[PDB]
């Protein structure tokens, strides 16, 4: 019987700061047990400051990703040169996905940008298109393994003010672009040592007012 | 079945035997599996007896509609004719036939269809549950341009360690033979050819 | 749903219809009404699969409403019955068939007579003094073949009644929160509000 | 849903320095039966490009015919169409990808793995994969069935990383394909010793290479082995 | 249906200098259902710990299984059983019931009394040993304790220092998973002082 | 997993690689999957890890007591036998897939052995999930009359292969050296091309951060005197 | 297994391996039952030859087989507790089963058939 | 999931988790699974997170045609029907949807209606949806009166989301809170649980079970 | 069978299990006594499988009366409770386990305390303040959560138990015919039989 | 597998292929097929290889404890351990084993055992996946007593050509010759036997 589905591995991760917001992934591609490709990018520019990755099947993720710069293009077309905004792209990308509800886009999807106040949006999807505006989302092979990290270490889960015994919190102080890629890259170098389907190399896409920028650190190619 | 279409210097000829079967039951002892789908263009028939039959019947109207507006049909078009009925609908259907013709610019050519629906043009093909016996004997005894009387011999040994072996295949050998001359029909009776 | 009971006495048809709803696990609702009024003097409860008996229910209600004003008259209990058997004997052979079944008490104004109809969800319809669905006149028919009588009153159709749902409460497993009873005759339908 | 009847084993690939090399066997395999024994896997588009099949021969016939249409549809009223405006691999490979993607979302797949291997117009080296599910990636070596797991490991060992293209000629990167092909003939059951080779660089344009043989073949220390344990004669 | 997540839970132990590190949470459920929040999972013969999660009925079973024969031992020896001694009894017993095996991941942790070794190792259901230098995790939220382990370890942490990287990953750990938490447990183990504590958490 | 063997001049060496996983997660990042059957009897082991563990030891054992028994030095062939015997028995219900390898009297020897009982002689073997790209290896580079300097870095080079083309295997490789007339070498972590770069942040967390409910000290000690 | 008869027949038809374990009947302490009109008494000897003896712990001579049946004897005291052990084994069989605890003399042939068997059983004195 | 929403005389309360859960793993701790359709309907999230999202908002787009269309706010019957009869449509292939359409009109009051993937519409005082759905009904039915106040109608669909979120494995996070009047929903903040538990436990001296 | 309750209070422990007996489609008794004392001061009761159940709960009793004559004490509950897990831990390995889940409630008259115990087919022991099988927990636990407070006395033990079962025949399917409620205690055990 | 054995003027000589499969695996591409149970009587195995090495491994320590005991045992009784081992255990056993042997008194003889356990004696015998494509050249070619040199002429000729299209065999062409004057071993490389 033939299977329409397949998975190709991957791991993705988007963090929302007070004036930025970053969307990174690694760039290893798989079927079972082999190795299809070292650099494979995973993460795209989209216009609009908006950044966008399709976790999963990647022939799925491929086709989801094509068909949303298509409605970034239309949307230009149809109202004027209009940006299309953070919220607004996240609304769209519901209905492409629940289009397919009962023959579904097999992945978690994750987008990256600013909203209309400039300040710091991540968006996350499940196959179908149910969605939510969040701080912080990992997804894919390692998201079990990167998530708990990201609660401690951003939002300070856990963790109380030394004297006080557990009657005051630590204070959630904001984190700088700096701060935030120290956290990703250490994700990421603790996902590989553990997760056979991560690996090979990591790019980062940060979004702020200036636009879109790059980063590409090398992983362990085991 | 075991069916077989060898080309030789003056042509081409087709090989089979006349069982057909329902488990171990012989339905017809006297089955004819050679088939005639144009005056020169003919072909044997392998798998389900009511898919090839079907098929055959559609051909044989595609090339006698061909030959009204465009005059006498190539091998190979008769050949494309069969996948396109054999790749389109292979869901469905259960048939492995090899197609055989004769021009008078290209000569004697073979083509076979297998299951899948794909076209393999060859010197010689070999088909049915019988043929699985004698891809040893035919790869090592055939040879390019041989005679009539040579071909003969070739298809009717062949064709005799496939029924042979094979409880599928059985009853007489039929052969047509493809030349410029015309189309005679051969057929080898069971005291002949066990002896050989 | 679940338990559904009816019995035509001398001058009326009585359908007594459970009130709880069941999701799986927890019981949902505890005064739940399993009927509609599909004309003046003609009740019909129902039960089945969820969704369906109610999406049926209303669908049967709409379309012998329209016909009620359209021809100024209402049908007699025999025709609406055989209205509803077609529906369900048509439904059969639908790609999703309804999963309901019913029974359709009506007073005839025309032959001054009480009426009950049983029909199942393949469309299976018979005129009954007393009827049922699932399970239910599994317990209380043998009440029912002892005790009826053709002549009865309404008040002993009733009495009768609460013996049979008093059999059920003992023998059933699982708890059904009670009946609501509704009473069908040349006056129209009623609800009992005590039972 | 169909099920594969007739069919081909590995396509494998790599880029070098000015272009890109493809390589694949002869055969049509009918389940263990080796059937057919002259049958073309690298069918060329242009001068320029080169698209290599595995799977289902049916189907490779038809994705073959599909080619062919491609490049009788570009000429149609298109006077540069043997110049700026000829078939480039990456309109090629997107045209292909697209249909397989298409066929698997009617549950009706092209049983196939498919490497486009071809020079750009500004000279850049493509290569790129795409599957019966319509998955697609790109890498300095590719590779398709047993390929994926014998010829890649070897090929990776000459082009590692991007920045070894420039430092691979063509002649180590031939030669690290043919011994690639020569592993899998030991290993594949399914493979053939006759196969074809195509070459397409930015300078030199399409080598195509027919009746290739493996050769150098290490069989001699065979006569010393006897029994599977303690049999000595 | 499959028995090493009925129950839930978790087990986590560290090295440091001088000094190991073992903790647990301390939930017991019927799949969904909540059933109590005093179970226990790390158990000591001697100088020697073993957590143990899984099937909690073989929890129960292999802790009384393991009491019996290191009683027995200590009788014939005359002295304590040793972490490296402990750990092959284990992959010894659990091995022996390769083919209808004990549903549960065992973890040991502890301090060889001659040599001032720290040693901690771990197993799969039927006896297999992994004996790392730096952690050792098991239950149903391992994934998300190789997550905070992997980032949170450092090698030669004194053991007040370790006591708050160990107790962080595992309450960050149990908050990922809902099979896991309820209370939790750490263990801080010298040569020759342990102290237990408490930690508080949710209790979601 | 990755293992090799290859026969030499004067030997025979076999290597692996030292990842250990649980589906898709790396349980321990430097394994040990080299196993000593007699001191110059080793092999390596693939597919259920406590299975190849537990049989190398039973015949290790059973060995042990069979030289002891007949004041001979074990050999190989019986190492073989008895795994052999073993596993068919179990119909590879155990599944244990190894390369044994060693030196004894009669000389040097190399085999491979599957879980349901076949076994296979050859001058170069490979077993695991990475044995397609460590014999891809050994294919192109093998020849006869190999000299020990040779054989282990064709060996180490199969076994990096592994490590890093197939994802069921990585980190370090180990090696072992058995020689006709010397003491057989066992060279763990041979290789290390797998060492983790320095974090960008330590993690150290200031102390009193965690909240505590309850202290106490735990009875370690036995009742004590008086 | 050890299968020889130590119950036989002599000439005169007497089997001593069980007239000799009357003699050590006949060396136990005194036992004594009395049955009034409403109520059963047993005494028993206890020889004063051992003092500095733990009277709370050492095993007293009657003992209860049930909660309306008790057993005393006269002889070995080690052959005694595997008699007593039986008959609580059958007490609670006999509840278990029949739903009504043992009657006395139902109780009494479970015990004679025990002693019965072991008379002409291979291996057993 | 535990969601819930009962009727009484100062309108409605409506109370969820905020929990999903994949398997063993807890996807997220930040769910909305109270929709706000718009400002005077509200629905709940159990069953599919996609299905509840989508056919809601949908939902709000259908009232919002009504509203245009006959110069009048929809009743919660007809919204409530909308929604039934559009997924009985698509009945046998496989939504999944658990909700209660929440609103107060002047033509009915407060209304709550029960709407079910397999076509089930029920009008109805208190419901309660999902995984912990017995934990939170078992508060419900012994502290609900109609004469309740807003603080202390508030306070108890608070308290059974937190026996729920205690008890079952798969709700938590926290408690999102909301009333219902006839001028609209007015949200009463999120609430996490972990901090809720211990100011609950102290305050109230329920939990004894639990050490803190 | 169905509903069985355990609540450990200051001085006392407090059993309810529920009175039917279902075979499918009829209740076949509804005054079932879901219970057996193993000795003067503990009581088991059991829920499961058909047949299994009986056979189990009569075989430990069996076994703990066999051990209170042998030596002429009564074990502990503890003891008691052990003994039972390691049975069901046994059993869940052999040809045909025992489906039997169990509460065992004891008053320990050597620390003058009392002490419940719960205990599933498994073999998986926890001392609880309060314990339930089946579904009975997923409703009872959060109003038990609530109200319970380690120094009740038994009477208000007991009425919060009757809230308990209120709750359960409210939001319950399945009629279970109501409880017998046992009280075990310093002076042991007890019916109460008015609830 | 491609198995055969074939007598002669004499004696009788075994050949096989060597290749070794796990799917499209080629496991091991040297394999010795020709397996000892005895001096002068050997066998070919096909089927599950860890069957066959279980049976023949038994079956050595049968014919060698009958040695010890009653002196050489013949091919006869040596094909009926075989078949015992064979028959007895046809629910767990996966195993094809030709069994050929030299006597001075019966001189060359071949018995094939197939799956069933059933027993066979033959002139000469083929087995394995490859031999169904050699069934009609084996039994054109053969005769009775051949030479040594033709029998391993027809023996190059026959695997050679079950090599061909078989996939799961391939590599060496390993053969032995049992005669009154010994035991020889003989090879042939591809390159060899490809071009036939
Ligand atoms: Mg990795
Ligand atoms: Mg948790
Ligand atoms: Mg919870
Ligand atoms: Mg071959």
């Amino acid at each position: 019987q033939f299977n329409p589905y397949g998975d190709n591995g991957g791991t993705i991760l988007g963090i929302a700061g007070e004036d930025f917001a970053v969307l990174a992934g690694d760039t290893r591609n798989i079927t079972d047990y082999s190795i299809n490709s070292r650099y494979e990018p995973k993460v795209f520019d989209c216009g609009d400051n908006i950044v966008m990755s399709a976790n999963g099947f990647a022939a799925d993720g491929d086709a989801l990703v094509k068909r949303f710069k298509n409605s970034v293009k239309w949307y230009h077309f149809d109202h004027n040169d209009k940006k299309l905004s953070i919220n607004s792209a996240a609304r769209n990308i519901q209905h492409l996905l629940y289009g397919k509800r009962f023959f579904p886009y097999y992945v978690h999807t994750i987008i990256a940008g600013l909203d209309e106040d400039g300040k710091g949006a991540v968006y996350s999807f499940d196959p179908v298109g149910s969605y939510e505006r969040e701080q912080c989302r990992a997804g894919g092979a390692a998201a079990s393994l990167i998530m708990p990290f990201l609660d401690n270490q951003v939002n300070f889960k856990n963790q109380y003010e030394p004297g006080t015994n557990g009657k005051v919190k630590k204070p959630l102080k904001y984190l700088s672009v700096e701060e935030v890629i120290k956290l990703v890259r250490d994700s990421f170098t603790s996902a590989t040592e553990r997760h056979i389907q991560v690996g090979d190399g990591l790019e980062i896409l940060i979004v702020t007012k200036d636009g879109v920028r790059k980063e590409f650190y090398e992983l362990k190619r085991d | 079945t075991s069916i077989m279409a060898v080309t030789f210097k003056d042509g081409v000829i087709l090989g089979a035997d006349s069982r057909t079967t329902t488990g171990a039951y012989i339905a017809n002892r006297v089955t004819d599996k050679l088939t005639r789908v144009h005056d020169k263009i003919w072909c044997c028939r392998s798998g389900s007896a009511a898919d090839t039959q079907a098929i055959a019947d559609i051909v044989q109207y595609h090339l006698e509609l061909y030959t009204s507006q465009y005059g006498t049909p190539s091998t190979e078009t008769a050949a494309s004719v069969f996948k396109e009925l054999c790749y389109e609908n292979k869901d469905n259907l259960t048939a492995g036939i090899i197609v055989a013709g004769y021009d008078d610019k290209n000569k004697g050519e073979v083509y076979t269809i297998p299951l899948g629906g794909s076209v393999h043009k060859l010197p010689y093909a070999i088909a049915g549950s019988g043929s699985t016996f004698i891809y040893g004997y035919c790869d090592k005894n055939f040879r390019e341009n041989m005679s009539k009387e040579e071909t003969v011999d070739f298809i009717k040994h062949s064709l005799s360690q496939a029924i042979k072996w094979d409880g599928s295949s059985g009853g007489v050998i039929r052969m047509v033979v493809l030349t410029a001359a015309g189309v005679e029909r051969l057929i080898f009776y069971p005291d002949e050819y066990e002896q050989l | 749903m679940d338990i559904i009971l009816g019995i035509r006495v001398q001058d009326s048809v009585i359908l007594a219809s459970s009130k709880a709803v069941t999701r799986g696990i927890s019981v949902l609702k505890d005064s739940d009404d399993k009927t509609r009024q599909l004309s003046p003097h003609t009740l019909m409860s129902f039960a089945g699969e969820a969704g369906d008996t109610v999406q049926f229910a209303e669908y049967i209600q709409a379309n012998i409403q329209l016909y009620s004003i359209r021809e100024d008259y209402e049908l007699s209990p025999q025709a609406v019955s055989s209205f509803v058997r077609q529906e369900l004997a048509k439904s059969i052979r639908s790609r999703r068939p309804y999963q309901v079944n019913v029974l359709i008490g009506g007073y005839d104004k025309k032959k001054n007579k009480p009426e009950l109809y049983q029909i199942d969800y393949l469309g299976t319809k018979v005129e009954l003094p007393y009827g049922a669905h699932g399970y239910s006149g599994f317990y209380t028919f043998s009440l029912l073949d002892h005790h009826y009588r053709p002549d009865m009153t309404t008040e002993e159709g009733l009495d009768l009644l609460k013996l049979c749902v008093q059999e059920l409460e003992k023998r059933m497993p699982m708890d059904f929160k009670g009946v609501i009873v509704k009473i069908v005759d040349k006056d129209g339908i009623r609800q009992v509000d005590d039972f | 849903t169909q099920q594969p009847i007739v069919t081909g084993t590995s396509v494998i690939s790599m880029k070098y320095d000015n272009g890109v090399i493809i390589a694949a066997d002869n055969l049509g395999s009918y389940g263990s039966l080796l059937r057919f024994n002259g049958v073309e896997r690298l069918i060329p588009v242009g001068d320029n490009t080169v698209v290599g099949i595995s799977g289902d021969i049916s189907d490779m016939q038809h994705i073959e015919r599909l080619l062919k249409d491609l490049v009788t549809e570009n000429a149609y009223d298109n006077p540069l169409a043997d110049a700026e405006e000829a078939l480039e691999p990456s309109y090629i490979f997107e045209y292909l990808a697209t249909v397989m993607y298409q066929r698997r979302s009617k549950m009706n797949p092209l049983w196939n793995a498919i490497i486009v291997a071809g020079v750009q117009s500004n000279g850049d080296q493509f290569l790129r994969y795409v599957n019966l599910l319509g998955v697609t990636y790109s890498s300095p070596t590719l590779a398709t069935g047993f390929g994926a797991h014998m010829a890649n490991p070897l090929l990776r060992k000459v082009v590692d990383r991007e920045s070894d293209i420039p430092k691979t000629t063509v002649q180590v990167a031939e030669e690290a394909i043919v011994n690639a092909m020569r592993v899998l003939y030991y290993r594949d059951a399914r493979s053939s010793r006759n196969f074809s080779l195509a070459i397409i660089d930015k300078n030199t344009g399409l080598t195509f290479k027919k009746n290739l043989q493996v050769e150098n073949m290490k069989w001699d220390f065979a006569k010393d082995i006897k029994g599977y344990g303690t049999q000595k004669i | 249906s499959d028995p090493s997540s009925i129950n839930g839970g978790i087990v986590v132990a560290m090295t440091g200098k001088d000094c190991v590190a073992i903790a647990c949470d301390l939930r017991l459920g019927s799949q969904s259902l909540g059933v109590s929040n005093k179970f226990e999972k790390i158990f000591h013969y001697g100088h020697v710990f073993l957590g143990i999660t899984g099937l909690a009925t073989d929890v129960t079973t292999l802790n009384e299984m393991f009491r019996y024969k290191t009683n027995l031992y200590k009788l014939k020896e005359e002295r304590a059983i040793e972490p490296e001694t402990f750990t092959q009894l284990v992959s010894s017993s659990l091995y022996e019931r390769r083919f209808g095996p004990y549903f549960v991941g065992p973890v040991v942790a502890g301090i060889n009394s001659k040599s001032g070794k720290p040693f901690i190792a771990g197993f799969d259901l039927i006896g297999c040993i992994d004996e790392a230098k730096d952690f050792i995790v098991s239950g149903t939220a391992s994934d998300q304790l190789f997550g905070m382990c992997e980032s949170l370890y450092e090698p030669n942490l004194e053991p007040e220092d370790l006591f708050e990287t160990i107790s962080q990953a595992l309450l960050n750990a149990a908050d990922r998973d809902a099979l896991s938490g309820w209370g939790a447990v750490v263990y801080i183990i010298k040569k020759d002082e342990v102290v237990k504590r408490y930690l508080k958490m949710r209790q979601d | 997993t990755t293992i090799v063997g290859v026969k030499f001049n004067n030997g025979v060496v076999i290597a692996a690689d030292t990842r250990s996983t649980q589906g898709p997660i790396v349980a321990d990042k430097n394994c040990a999957k080299l196993h000593r059957i007699s001191p110059k009897i080793w092999c390596a082991g693939a597919g259920t890890a406590a299975d190849t563990e537990a049989v190398t030891q039973l015949i290790g054992s059973n060995i042990e007591l069979h030289s002891l028994y007949t004041s001979r030095e074990p050999r190989v062939v019986s190492a073989l036998q008895m795994l052999k015997q073993h596993l068919f028995k179990y119909q590879g219900h155990i599944g244990a897939y190894l390369i044994v390898a060693g030196v004894d009297p009669t000389g040097s020897h190399l085999f491979s052995i599957h879980a349901e009982g076949s076994t296979d002689v050859g001058y170069y073997l490979s077993l695991g999930s990475g044995s397609l790209a460590a014999m891809a290896v050994l294919e192109s580079h093998w020849k006869q009359d190999l000299t020990k300097e040779e054989a282990i870095k064709l060996a180490s080079d199969a076994i990096q292969a592994g490590i890093w083309n197939d994802l069921g295997s990585g980190s370090n490789v180990d090696v072992c050296v058995m020689e006709i007339g010397k003491d057989a070498e066992y060279l763990r972590n041979y290789l290390t091309p797998n060492v983790r770069e320095e974090k960008q942040k330590s993690y150290k967390f200031p102390r009193g951060t965690t909240a505590v409910l309850k202290e106490s000290i735990v009875n370690i000690c036995d009742i004590q005197e008086e | 297994g050890y299968d020889r008869a130590l119950s036989i027949f002599s000439p005169d038809g007497h089997i001593f391996q069980v007239e000799y374990a009357l003699e050590a009947v006949k060396r136990g302490t005194c036992a004594v039952g009395v049955k009034g009109k409403n109520c059963v008494v047993l005494g028993c000897e206890r020889r004063s030859t051992l003092k500095l003896q733990d009277t709370r712990i050492t095993p007293s001579k009657v003992s209860k087989i049930d909660s309306h049946v008790v057993l005393s004897f006269s002889g070995l005291n080690a052959d005694s507790r595997i008699l007593i052990e039986k008959a609580r084994v059958e007490a609670q069989s006999h509840r278990l089963t029949l739903e009504d605890p043992v009657t006395v003399e139902y109780l009494t042939r479970y015990v004679a058939g025990v002693q019965q068997r072991y008379t002409q059983s291979g291996g057993v004195r | 999931t535990t969601t819930l929403a009962f009727r009484f005389q100062g309108g409605i309360i409506v109370a969820v988790d905020s929990r999903a859960t994949a398997g063993n793993w807890v996807a997220s701790q930040t769910v909305k699974k109270v929709i706000e359709i718009n400002p005077f309907l509200l629905g709940t999230m159990a069953g599919g997170a996609a299905d509840c999202q989508f056919w809601e908002t949908w939902l709000g787009s259908q009232c919002r045609l009504h509203e245009l269309r006959e110069k009048e706010r929809i009743s919660v019957a007809a919204a409530s029907k909308i929604l039934s009869n559009l997924v009985y449509q698509y009945k046998g292939a496989g939504l999944s949807m658990g909700t209660m359409i929440c609103g107060y009109t002047r033509k009915e009051g407060p209304t709550i209606y029960y709407v079910d993937s397999d076509g089930t519409r029920l009008k109805g005082d208190i419901f309660c949806v999902g995984s912990g759905q017995t934990f939170a009904y078992g508060v419900l039915d012994s502290n609900y009166k109609w004469d309740l106040s807003v603080e202390d109608a508030l306070y108890l669909g608070k308290r059974s989301i937190l026996a729920a979120a205690h008890r079952d494995a798969y709700s938590g996070g926290s408690v999102n809170l909301y009333h219902v009047t006839e001028d609209g929903w007015i949200y009463h903040g999120n609430h996490d649980v972990g901090e809720l538990f211990w100011k609950v436990k102290e305050e109230e001296g329920s939990f004894n079970n639990v050490i803190g």
